[PDB]
């Protein structure tokens, strides 16, 4: 199960 | 930024016996950036029906690929592998020996 | 088995030339591959690599489709961000990657947690194993250091690694056990090749074996040797398993002297080899 909702920006 | 070349490993799933269905591996790795080419040949000759894995990378950030295909070795048969990257100026190709 | 990992991988590569970066999420639980996403394939859908993934539900795929679809989207700005940090041209390609996972100890429980991310191959910033600070590599990784520092992405990740991950990390090695919780031991042989009149070459195998990680070593008289020794790259044989070899040059009938050393988790104690047929 990948870590969500959606990685910070750089 | 870095270029780093692929080392390469031409080998069999299972021990090589003349005349028995087997398949035929070319591990490719360490190279950066992913692009790369790489294709499977029997007596000089690409073979079709080659299928590889998904791309992935080790600690150092480096690539690795399997490229392979179902094939027959023979007494007489040459497979080899041929990669272009980046960073070679001509195709490499590294032919199999079955005790490698 | 008794350590475990769940880890994804994501790469993404930019097209200056035409249209959207090239983006491949893998994701693993130890040395097992169970899902992907390539931009490229038809079905733009988290995709099963391994069958004991297909048993989840549509809802499962779904949420797993929606990350990874808007990471890709992360990386395509991130690949932008980049080049106006680091002042590069509009022509070139450039790449991202992003590793992160949880293991789990010898107890079952959480061990660790992880979060790297490179730009053209090189260290950029990372999770430190606290999960609460992060390792930036130079000015352009401190920007988004305080960025992040800020918004509690550290937080927000380290609720992930120790919970989530963790659980359902837990959950695949159960369902897939079979496969996930059944060591392959080496199957090893040994092969003898002359190179000379005066010298032979003894080759050790190690062959179809699970997990990945394994230890080859030739002693002389009971002590160890790596003069005159060759070890291979760990390789994949295709079927999920693994290979190696190593290798050493001995005097022409003094082979009896050598042994090779044989360390997997599928052992209970090692393999010792010895040319005596």
């Amino acid at each position: 199960r990948q870590w969500g909702p959606d990685p910070a920006a750089v | 930024m870095i270029q780093r070349t692929p080392k390469i490993q031409v080998y069999s799933r299972h021990p090589a016996e003349n005349g028995k269905s087997n398949f035929l591996n070319c591990y490719v790795s360490g190279f950066h950036p992913s692009d790369i080419e790489v294709d499977l040949l029997k007596n000089g000759e690409r073979i079709e029906k080659v299928e590889h894995s998904d791309l992935s990378f080790s600690k150092d950030w480096s690539f690795y690929l399997l490229y392979y295909t179902e094939f027959t070795p023979t007494e007489k048969d040459e497979y080899a592998c041929r990669v272009n990257h980046v960073t070679l100026s001509q195709p490499k190709i590294v032919k199999w020996d079955r005790d490698m | 088995m008794g350590s475990h990992s769940m880890r994804y991988f994501f790469t993404s590569v930019s097209r200056p030339g035409r249209g959207e970066p090239r983006f491949i999420a893998v994701g693993y639980v130890d040395d097992t591959q169970f899902v992907r996403f390539d931009s490229d394939a038809a079905s733009q859908r988290m995709e099963p690599r391994a069958p004991w993934i297909e048993q989840e539900g549509p809802e499962y795929w779904d949420g797993e489709t929606r990350k990874v679809k808007a990471h890709s989207q992360t990386h395509r700005v991130d690949l932008g961000t980049l080049r106006g940090y680091y002042n590069q041209s509009e022509a070139g390609s450039h790449t991202v990657q992003r590793m992160y996972g949880c293991d789990v100890g010898s107890d079952w429980r959480f061990l660790r947690g992880y979060h790297q991310y490179a730009y053209d191959g090189k260290d950029y910033i990372a999770l430190k194993e606290d999960l609460r600070s992060w390792t930036a590599a130079d000015m352009a990784a401190q920007t988004t250091k305080h960025k992040w520092e800020a918004a509690h992405v550290a937080e927000q990740l380290r609720a992930y690694l120790e919970g989530t991950c963790v659980e359902w990390l837990r959950r695949y090695l159960e369902n897939g056990k079979e496969t996930l919780q059944r060591t392959d031991a080496p199957k090893t042989h040994m092969t003898h090749h002359a190179v000379s009149d005066h010298e032979a070459t003894l080759r050790c195998w190690a062959l179809s074996f699970y997990p990945a990680e394994i230890t080859l070593t030739w002693q002389r008289d009971g002590e160890d040797q790596t003069q005159d020794t060759e070890l291979v790259e760990t390789r994949p044989a295709g079927d999920g398993t693994f290979q190696k070899w190593a290798a050493v040059v001995v005097p022409s009938g003094q082979e009896q002297r050598y042994t090779c050393h044989v360390q997997h988790e599928g052992l209970p104690k090692p393999l010792t080899l010895r040319w005596e047929p």
